[PDB]
């Protein structure tokens, strides 16, 4: 009985993950870029620091 | 003729014949030697991603041979111009303190990588094996220090000996006395000459008792032992044989007569470029090989 | 008489949800990204080196004052350094030589480490004397420990090789959840910024979201080919990233329940062991198994730049929490701090 | 609980000899760097000597160098102070004070309880302008030290600590690099300070808070200490 | 470098200190990896050296002091964890030689032999693997003996002449477990017939440690 068992608790999980709404694909793109632009300048692995506010130097 | 050499009697010609075969001989030493060792330290210094103590002696002898052939040029000319070396007091000292130090240097460090080869195959597990590198840096260090220690002494001399019209800048000469110079060439070729016939005999000996000598590398590594031991002896015995021919004919006759030194002489120095074979032959053995 | 039915079901089920992912893919986010600039080459060079390990280094991570670090490595000896001096505050040694997975408390007071011995054990670094002791040795899992992260200094979640991922209680010391979900090994752990949600990368190719108060599967993103071996989450907390063996890098998205953007590249053959994002998240810094470490623009999939001072395949890579450094592991015994 | 008991003393004639041992067993030795602090009766505290872990590096103040000698036997777990040419002024309270120095720890966390002797019969100066001040309970009160330099260093951190001796008892710390709140003490206490002159809150006083405070530098050997000021309920 | 770097330094130079005086110490010792069916006679081999997780073995011999892991212990996939265990100097592999007559439980479907030559393959020509040479022990040789008699090697071995006798079967199936050398220019295989006394499994143990240790010695200076 392991295998029914397992059966439906696939067919439950993957009908609990069927229900879930998503916005479409345009809209996340958008969110992503936008949050990615509002923390460009905030990013020393993006834009050099200078050297003096560098906290790691040779 | 008969010269004079201040409490040592001596008598060292400037036979012919040594300008037209010695000159070319020490040509194509100093380019092929100038060119492996150049190819060689290439890899050291910029495209060997790993180290250890052996790849450390064998960057030093790398070292010591390629000042010994940086060397050699400036002897080439003084024999080309039939001892006449032309180029001051300090040169001398320096060019005869670069030829013997270095020669040390390379029988010492062929001496230490046989010791080395010795304990990695007979003994294991030894823990000299396992030798850090600082220590391994360490330890040339010191070697490099016994190899100068012995050496110094050709810089307090007055070596550029002025004799009728010419400019003597030998450090090996012939006269009726003992020197430390002529003892340390002695054990020079001796001991390293003991210590490494012996290392190899016993590195050959246990790996074919061991029977692993079956494996295709394997006796490549065996026949290139072999043959390091067969070129040092064939760069180190021919001078070493007449400087033991020449103690002899001095003990027993003296320097009554100096005319029964000509050829005792002139293969002498001869023989004495074979050692520097070893400059140009340390870098196919030693490092080119061994894949 | 059943088991055909409940197949066949979820078999629809996969089908539905397939088409419903397909209904709001009518724009693509790699074509979306063509008005802004490209970030353009960028060089990065290693500040720092820290030496001192003389095995494979397996795991290390950041603590988050961005200024002290921990590291796994395989002689059995557990390392907190100082990155900016390059000095060992701590040499922790352990009772198993084989950890593959290493973390450090939020406060700093705790660190964690694991691996073949099945055991994420807790060590306690603030104590009344001078020495570093073992605060909890939790055990429960059957297969070998491949990530423990420190929700707070009195939970942790752990994940390993037993295709399960469980969440435990310090002070009593056993296990409180279980995520059973997967069906392959789990090979990696991502905690969200905000601590709420978790993904955990599995052998069968395959990335679920889980959720820590409640404790069962909210989602499964699927579309890489072979065995994923890291998960990071995007900084914003709504995306993510998985990294395989199939040479291929993957953007998913939590909203839209999809796949966005894939990082991959025709010289570039070998897997992925470490992906790690930046702190704006325009980065992606993928370390493969080619000896060197990769950087990838999150926004347009474009090789933005490389980091190939490495002398072995880099293992483990993070980024610190304030974005001032990167620091790499591989299996050279290095460590090396980037900027 | 941990604890460093203290032995030898009680009387010595003028241009003797004593040794003073120190014993901290049950907790780590090896790694903690033991120091020396003298106190004269009715007078400050005087750093004396200092040993660090592994017994690489001693130092010793400018009037003890050349007749004190500090040692430890780290299997043993004990603390020397070979003392040789005591003079009158040498009567003091000597104390055992634990240090351990890696990035964040606090060092000077445990002092001894610290052992009488009576004998019969440059560097940053820190200043503290009270040394008597009268406060009602419940109420704040603020006591500053200066320095001769600023303590402030290229690391970012200024190197200054507050220990507090409540009567008849050995002096404890509760603030350390000016800002850090040592473990084990209230949250009523605060410190600040900028460059040169520092300063030390209390929120509220209560009556195991009235006692003497010592500001002390560690920027580089030998430590000054401060004068101490004395709060009376 | 104010007092309190100073001796943060020289706290780590000592931390140094003690780690480079582990692992020297540690450097002295064989690490050796024990493979399997699991079946095949492993604790006979192990219980005969020793004179969750994964188990350890240690024990000395002739000043030298082996390390011995049973990685039996896990079930996950052998390919996510073989590579901890690259750096290793040989690896055992306990064969047994008398189960051509048995099938495994769960398939019945494959000879039990079978099974073990598949995991000698994959072992054998591991990308980790190139180097590391493999000690393969043949246990059950009593066993085998005395079930000869009643079943031929035929069974297991279809391309067989049909000797039925035990010297010349352990002659096949070693030759046979060796035939899966792929890299034969790298590596070796040294084969024992597990015996009744304890020291001869261990002397050979030994020798071909030292060997592989012999090898890696001559190709650190070169020679090799
Ligand atoms: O040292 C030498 O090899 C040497 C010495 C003198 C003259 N020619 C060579």
């Amino acid at each position: 009985t392991a295998s029914i068992a397992q059966a439906r608790k696939l067919v439950e999980q993957l009908k609990m993950e069927a229900n879930i709404d998503r916005i479409k694909v345009s809209k996340a793109a958008a969110d992503l870029m936008a949050y990615c632009e509002a923390h460009a300048k905030e990013d020393p692995l993006l834009t050099p620091v200078p050297a003096s506010e560098n906290p790691f130097r040779e | 003729h008969f010269l004079e050499i201040d409490k040592k009697n001596c008598c060292v010609f400037r036979d012919d014949f040594i300008v037209k075969v010695l000159p070319p001989v020490l040509g194509l030493e100093f380019i092929f030697g100038l060119l492996g060792n150049g190819l060689a330290l290439w890899i050291f210094c910029f495209h060997l991603k790993s180290w250890k103590s052996s790849r450390i002696f064998l960057f030093n002898l790398a070292v010591a041979d390629f000042l010994l052939i940086i060397c050699l040029p400036f002897l080439m000319d003084n024999y080309v111009r039939r001892w006449d070396w032309k180029f001051g007091d300090i040169p001398c000292r320096l060019m005869l303190f670069m030829l013997a130090m270095n020669r040390q240097g390379s029988i010492i460090f062929l001496t230490v990588v046989a010791v080395d080869r010795y304990f990695r195959v007979v003994h294991p597990h030894h823990a000299l094996n396992k030798i850090s590198n600082r220590t391994a840096a360490i330890i040339s260090c010191l070697l490099w220090g016994i190899t100068i220690g012995l050496t110094v002494h050709l810089l307090k001399k007055k070596m550029p000996i002025q004799n009728g019209g010419a400019n003597l800048c030998s450090s090996f000469s012939i006269c009726h006395t003992f020197q430390w110079h002529e003892a340390m060439f002695l054990l020079e070729f001796f001991l390293p000459l003991g210590i490494i016939l012996f290392c190899s005999a016993r590195i050959i000996w246990s790996l074919r008792q061991r029977q692993m000598d079956r494996h295709a590398k394997i006796k490549r590594a065996i026949t290139f032992i072999m043959v390091v031991a067969i070129v040092f002896v064939i760069c180190f015995l021919p001078s070493v044989v007449v400087r033991i021919r020449i103690f002899w004919l001095l003990h027993t006759s003296g320097t009554q007569n100096c005319e029964v030194y000509r050829s005792v002489d002139l293969a002498f120095f001869i023989t004495l470029s074979f050692t520097y074979m070893n400059s140009m032959l340390d870098p196919v053995v030693y490092y080119f090989s061994s894949p | 008489s059943e088991l055909d039915q409940l197949r066949q079901e979820a078999e629809q089920l996969k089908n539905q949800i397939r088409d419903a992912r397909k209904a709001c893919a009518d724009a693509t986010l790699s074509q979306i990204t063509n008005n802004i600039d490209p970030v353009g080459r960028i060089q990065m060079r290693t500040r720092r080196t820290l030496r001192g390990h003389l095995a494979k280094i397996y795991a290390m991570h950041w603590g988050t004052d961005s200024r002290l670090l921990v590291s796994a490595s395989q002689d059995g000896k557990l390392i907190i350094w100082d990155s900016y001096t390059t000095n060992k505050v701590h040499a922790i040694p352990l009772r198993s030589s084989w950890v593959m997975t290493c973390a450090y408390a939020p406060s700093g007071n705790y660190v964690a480490c694991g691996g073949l011995d099945n055991i994420c054990s807790i060590y306690n670094l603030k104590t009344r004397e001078g020495n570093v002791r073992v605060s909890r040795e939790l055990a429960g899992h059957t297969g070998y420990l491949s990530c423990c992260r420190f929700l707070d200094d009195n939970q942790i979640v752990t994940s390993s090789g037993d295709t399960t991922c469980a969440l435990w209680d310090i002070e009593t010391g056993q296990q409180t959840t279980t995520f059973t979900g997967h069906t392959g090994d789990v090979m990696s752990l991502s905690l969200a910024p905000d601590t709420r949600l978790f993904v955990s990368g599995a052998c069968d190719a395959s990335a679920k979201l889980w959720d820590v108060r409640e404790g069962m599967c909210r989602q499964t993103f699927t579309g890489h080919e072979s065995d994923i071996n890291a998960i990071c989450f995007f900084p914003n907390g709504n995306a993510f990233a998985t990294g395989s063996d199939d040479a291929t890098c993957r953007l998913f998205d939590l909203r839209a329940d999809q796949e966005l953007m894939t990082y991959s590249h025709d010289n570039i053959i070998c897997g992925i062991t470490s992906v790690s994002f930046s702190k704006s998240g325009r980065l992606l810094l993928a370390g493969y198994d080619d000896f060197n470490c990769n950087v990838w623009d999150a926004l347009k999939a474009d090789r933005a730049g490389v980091l190939a001072g490495h002398d072995n395949r880099v293992s483990c890579l993070g980024v610190t929490d304030d974005g001032m450094a990167v620091a790499t592991g591989s299996w050279d015994s290095f460590l090396k701090i980037w900027n | 609980d941990v604890q460093l008991v203290e032995s030898g003393g009680g009387l010595v004639q003028p241009g003797g000899s004593r040794k003073l041992s120190c014993s901290a067993s049950g907790f780590a030795f090896s790694s903690f760097g033991m120091h020396w602090v003298r106190q004269a009766p009715e007078k400050g505290l005087e750093w004396v000597a200092y040993i660090s872990s592994g017994s690489g590096t001693i130092y010793y103040a400018d009037t003890v160098k050349g007749r004190f000698t500090i040692s430890r036997d780290d299997p043993k777990n004990t603390l020397f102070l070979q003392m040789t040419s005591l003079r009158s002024e040498d009567t003091a309270m000597y104390y055992c004070v634990r240090s351990i120095y890696y990035y964040g720890s606090s060092p000077f966390d445990f002092w001894g309880q610290g052992t009488t002797l009576t004998v019969s019969s440059s560097d940053i100066v820190m200043t503290q302008a009270t040394s008597s001040v009268p406060v009602t309970p419940g109420e704040s009160v603020s006591i500053s030290c200066r320095s001769s330099k600023s303590l402030l260093h290229s690391n970012g951190n200024t190197y200054l600590y507050w220990f507090l001796q409540r009567p008849g008892q050995s002096p404890q710390l509760l603030i350390y690099r000016m800002s850090n709140l040592a473990s084990g003490v209230p949250d009523r206490f605060s410190g600040s300070g900028s460059g040169t002159a520092f300063t030390l809150t209390i929120s509220r006083l209560e009556a195991e808070d009235v006692g003497v405070y010592y500001c002390m530098q560690h920027l580089e050997y030998p430590l000054t200490f401060g004068a101490g000021t004395k709060l009376e309920l | 470098l104010s007092a309190e770097d100073k001796a943060a330094v020289e706290r780590s130079k000592m931390i140094d200190r003690n780690l480079r005086e582990d692992g020297e110490k540690a450097a002295r010792e064989v690490k050796l990896l024990l493979l399997g069916a699991g079946e095949s006679g492993k604790s006979t081999i192990v219980k005969q050296m020793k004179i969750t997780g994964i188990v350890e073995t240690h024990f000395t011999f002739k000043d030298l002091h082996f390390k011995m892991f049973d990685v039996g212990g896990q079930r996950s996939e052998r390919k996510k964890w073989i590579h901890c265990f690259e750096g290793v100097t040989a690896i055992i592999f306990c064969v047994a030689l008398s189960d051509y007559d048995l099938v495994l439980a769960e398939d019945e479907e494959m000879n039990r032999m079978h099974e073990s030559m598949k995991l000698f393959d994959s072992i054998c020509n591991n990308k980790w693997f190139t180097d590391t040479s493999i000690i393969l022990f043949l246990n059950k040789k009593d066993l085998f003996e005395e079930k000869i008699k009643k079943s031929p090697l035929t069974i297991c071995y279809p391309e067989y002449a049909g000797s039925n006798t035990y010297e010349e079967a352990a002659a096949y199936i070693q030759c046979q477990f060796e035939d899966l050398n792929k890299r034969k220019d790298t590596k070796e295989i040294y084969t024992h017939f597990t015996c009744a006394t304890d020291t001869k499994n261990v002397q050979f143990v030994f020798d071909a440690v030292t060997d592989v240790i012999i090898k890696n010695n001559l190709k650190d200076c070169g020679l090799f």
